[PDB]
């Protein structure tokens, strides 16, 4: 029914080998060729990548900024407004954005912002001159 | 088995089932009831146990029937009925007995036996048995044929026959006990040894030969399953399939490694595609923090559009922190990976130079057992005979096997140093021309009712020929000949004064250097009581040992011993003897094999018998007299000495049937 | 015959 199992005997792997005389050696050249082609692929992708980990040395270590930890806070401040109605213009609708720049909003408070204080800082305005960019 | 199940098993018959050949003699019985059939069942096998049990005296009709119980013994026709058909087909009362009745007065008909192998005695006996006139013709001045022994003071060695191949439905094992064979159990272990002359580790043995068993399952699946079996026309023979089926075992560790290294590309590819991601960000938050920190040098009290920017550029710079901590955490797992796949590589090569030593041993062992290289062997036939191998230990003669025909030839009609040249026959009976063997122009002449031809199929092939047949052999039996394999292999008998090797080691091999050579002094045998040491010539090998010297034969076994054993351990052989089967010009080979293009059913060609035209025209259809048997004859026992044996006895069966005619048919 | 095989 099957050949033993570790032996490969398909009936397109027969026809392949024993179509003429040297079509043996030469389906076994083909492949020994495919494997040095492959193989020095391997070290060139290798040298790439190793050119590349040199120029990501250091990390972002001299590029991070400590922890801001700020309790969250009910009342909006004329400047706690005014940076919103700016992060609104910067952000549009990305209401996590908004609420890390104000540093002391949750991000449903955001989103009440929104239609609290709707008509007073025209946000359909703020909004479609976000849009144009 | 045992009982009387057991008796038809040690016969090679099915102990609840009527054969063909008993169909034919009892069509009576076998067309009829279920009933009928189990008695004569019975009685068959009943009478097989007797015999079986004593077979050093014959056993009469009326021996059997005594022994007999009811309701078996009540119809005493068919007990008479089958023990005729029992001895006529030499299932009973063959070999070497006590006759308890003395052979007949006056002799019926006339049979010459061309050759005194073991096939051609073992007819004559029966011949004789049955009261005809025999006489055999044999070109050698000794009897046994390929049946060779060498003998000189205490060294005993067979150049030709040598193992009986289990005793579990032997016709040999019955012999054994009829002649004084000192039968001896071969332990089957066999250490190997490399060109270099050091053991191969049980590491490399136990997995090359598993290899080698795997390869030749491989074949058969190729030939059965795939049908690869004819290709450009001409029929694929065991060596062609063994080396396709390596050559896709090379394949399949070829396409691995490159599925294997092409799978690191794809992973070392989106390594890349990542890092670039990286220094292209690691660029962007270089970029952003310098702005931030502009931003932040601006200091208060500063209006909230510069107060926005800090903030705004704090949140953007920290956004794209978070991405980066991202990608080197998908950095670091593809990083794993790829110390994951290559760590662990598929395999380097399919089998090495080492290796495929090792497994050429194995090849050349096989060339041994068919006695020819496996590129003459039949894919889909060559083992056409395994289904019929007999069980139980293998066993060596250890007085020599010759003890055996010289047994068989006593009280025989026996020609020494005569060599057939002519066969005639026809409608009225035949002439058989030999000539002496030692002075050539004394020409012999025998008439006789049948010839029973027993030349070895190497002889039969000679062309010119050494044998003519007048009338030529109708084409059918020509090409039966012509398609057949004739294979060749040789001995060399080491005798030395003391034992050097383990004692207990039976066979050991060497491994050759090259796959052209492997068959070259690739095995050793000690089996005898005295110190002989015998090495086989297997393969490509044998025929071309046979034009080279003794001495430089010789020459080569010791360097391979001093290898093994130490240069100093083994010392001059005292006596040596090697044989030439092909060179032979009666035999002109060893043994017949399943040649590419033939088939099983070519040795029933072989075994079919010759009927002459009729002499005047219009005469009626003739009675047959040219027969055949021999090794070369018997499709299910092939290559044998048992197997020549049981041809015998079935042409001097079939010869008797014709010319004294079946009683026991009504 | 494959039965003499070692
Ligand atoms: C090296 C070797 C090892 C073997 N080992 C084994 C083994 O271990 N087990 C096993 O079962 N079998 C073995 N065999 C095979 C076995 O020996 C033979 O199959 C068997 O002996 C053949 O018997 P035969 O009567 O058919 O042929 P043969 O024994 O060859 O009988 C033919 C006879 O005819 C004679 N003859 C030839 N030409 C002429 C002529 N022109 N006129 C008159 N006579 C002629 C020959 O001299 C010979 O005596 C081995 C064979 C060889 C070569």
């Amino acid at each position: 029914r099957k050949p033993p199992k570790g032996m490969f005997l398909s009936q397109e792997d027969v026809e392949a080998v024993s179509a003429n005389a040297t079509a043996a050696t030469t389906v076994l050249r083909q492949l020994d060729m495919e494997l040095v082609s492959v193989k020095r692929q391997i070290q060139n992708i290798k040298q790439t990548n190793s050119a590349l980990k040199e120029k990501l040395d250091g990390g972002i270590e001299p590029y991070r900024l400590p922890e801001v930890i700020q309790k969250c806070n009910a009342r909006w401040t004329t400047e706690e407004q005014l940076l919103a109605v700016q992060a609104i213009r910067k952000y549009g609708r990305d209401f996590q954005a908004i609420s890390d720049v104000i540093g002391n909003k949750s991000v449903v408070q955001v989103k009440n912002f929104f239609v609290n204080y709707r008509r007073r800082f025209n946000i359909d305005e703020v909004l479609q001159e976000w849009e144009a960019e | 088995p045992s009982g009387v199940e057991g008796a038809a098993f040690q016969s090679r018959l099915p102990h609840d089932r009527m054969t063909s050949q008993e169909a034919a003699c009892f069509p009576d019985i076998i067309s009829g009831p279920q009933q009928t059939q189990k008695v004569f069942l019975f009685i068959r096998n009943r009478t097989l146990q007797l015999w079986l049990d004593n077979p050093k005296i014959q056993l009469t009709f009326e021996a059997t029937l005594q022994q007999l119980e009811a309701p078996y013994n009540s119809d005493t026709v068919l007990v008479h009925r089958v023990h005729s058909y029992l001895e006529r087909h030499g299932l009973i009362n063959f070999g070497i007995y006590k006759r308890i009745k003395p052979l007949p007065t006056k002799k019926t008909g006339k049979v010459i036996i061309i050759g005194s192998g073991v096939s051609g005695l073992a007819a004559a006996r029966q011949l004789q048995s049955f009261g005809m006139d025999v006489t055999l013709l044999e070109a050698r001045d000794r009897v046994g044929g390929r049946v060779a022994t060498f003998r000189k003071g205490n060294y005993v060695a067979d150049l030709g026959a040598m193992v009986v191949t289990g005793l579990g439905g032997n016709p040999m094992a019955v012999v054994s006990k009829q002649v004084n064979m000192e039968l001896a159990k071969i332990k089957q272990k066999c250490p190997l040894y490399e060109a270099n002359g050091q053991a191969v580790p049980k590491e490399k043995d136990e997995m090359v030969e598993q290899e080698f068993n795997r390869l030749l399952e491989a074949t058969s699946y190729l030939s059965h399953q795939l049908d690869f079996n004819v290709l450009n026309n001409k029929p694929v023979s065991l060596g062609q399939a063994l080396e396709v089926v390596i050559q896709l075992q090379e394949k399949h560790v070829k396409d691995e490694q490159i599925e294997h290294w092409k799978k690191i590309v794809k992973t070392q590819e989106e390594l890349k595609e990542l890092l670039n991601k990286m220094v292209n960000l690691k660029e962007k938050i270089k970029e952003l923090h310098q702005q931030y920190k502009e931003a932040s040098e601006v200091k208060p009290p500063r209006d909230i559009t510069a107060e926005f920017l800090v903030k705004s550029k704090h949140r953007d710079l920290t956004a794209l922190c978070k991405e980066y901590d991202e990608l080197a955490e998908t950095q670091g797992k593809l990083e794993e990976k790829l110390q994951e796949l290559e760590a662990n590589p598929p395999s380097d090569v399919y089998l090495s130079s080492r290796d495929r030593q090792i497994l050429d041993w194995h090849f050349a062992n096989l060339e041994f057992a068919n006695a020819t290289p496996l590129s003459t062997l039949s894919l889909k036939h060559w083992d056409q005979d395994d289904d019929f191998e007999f069980t139980g230990s293998h066993l060596t003669v250890r007085n020599g096997y010759s003890c055996v025909p010289v047994a068989l030839a006593e009280g025989l009609d026996i020609k020494l140093n005569t060599a057939v040249r002519q066969v005639r026959y026809t409608a009225s009976g035949c002439e058989v021309i030999a000539v002496n063997t030692r002075s050539t122009s004394q020409t012999f002449i025998y008439k006789c009712d049948a010839v029973l031809c027993t030349l070895p199929l190497g002889v039969l092939k000679q062309q010119p020929p050494a044998v003519q047949f007048v009338p030529p052999l109708p084409e059918w039996k020509t090409s039966a000949v012509q398609r057949m394999g004739f294979g060749n292999l040789n001995k060399v008998v080491l005798c030395f004064d003391r034992v050097f090797w383990d004692p207990s080691v039976n066979l050991f091999g060497h491994v050759g250097s090259t796959t052209a050579s492997r068959g070259e002094l690739f095995l050793f045998w000690n089996l005898y009581k005295a110190p002989i040491l015998l090495a086989l010539v297997a393969g490509e090998a044998a025929g071309i040992m046979e034009n080279i010297s003794d001495d430089v034969i010789v020459g080569r076994c010791l360097a391979i011993l001093k290898g093994i054993f130490g240069s100093s351990a083994v010392p001059q052989p005292k006596e040596t003897v090697v044989s030439r089967w092909r060179a032979d010009p009666w035999a002109r080979g060893s043994y017949s094999y399943v040649a590419a293009g033939s088939s099983g059913n070519d040795y029933d060609l072989m075994a079919q018998p010759i009927t002459p035209g009729p002499s005047i025209p219009g005469a009626p259809q003739p009675i047959p007299r040219l027969f055949f048997a021999g090794e070369h004859t018997i499709r299910n026992y092939p290559a044998t000495v048992h197997g020549a044996l049981l041809s015998g006895l079935r042409e001097a069966g079939r010869i008797a049937d014709q010319f004294l005619g079946a009683m026991y048919t009504l | 015959p494959r039965s003499f095989a070692a």
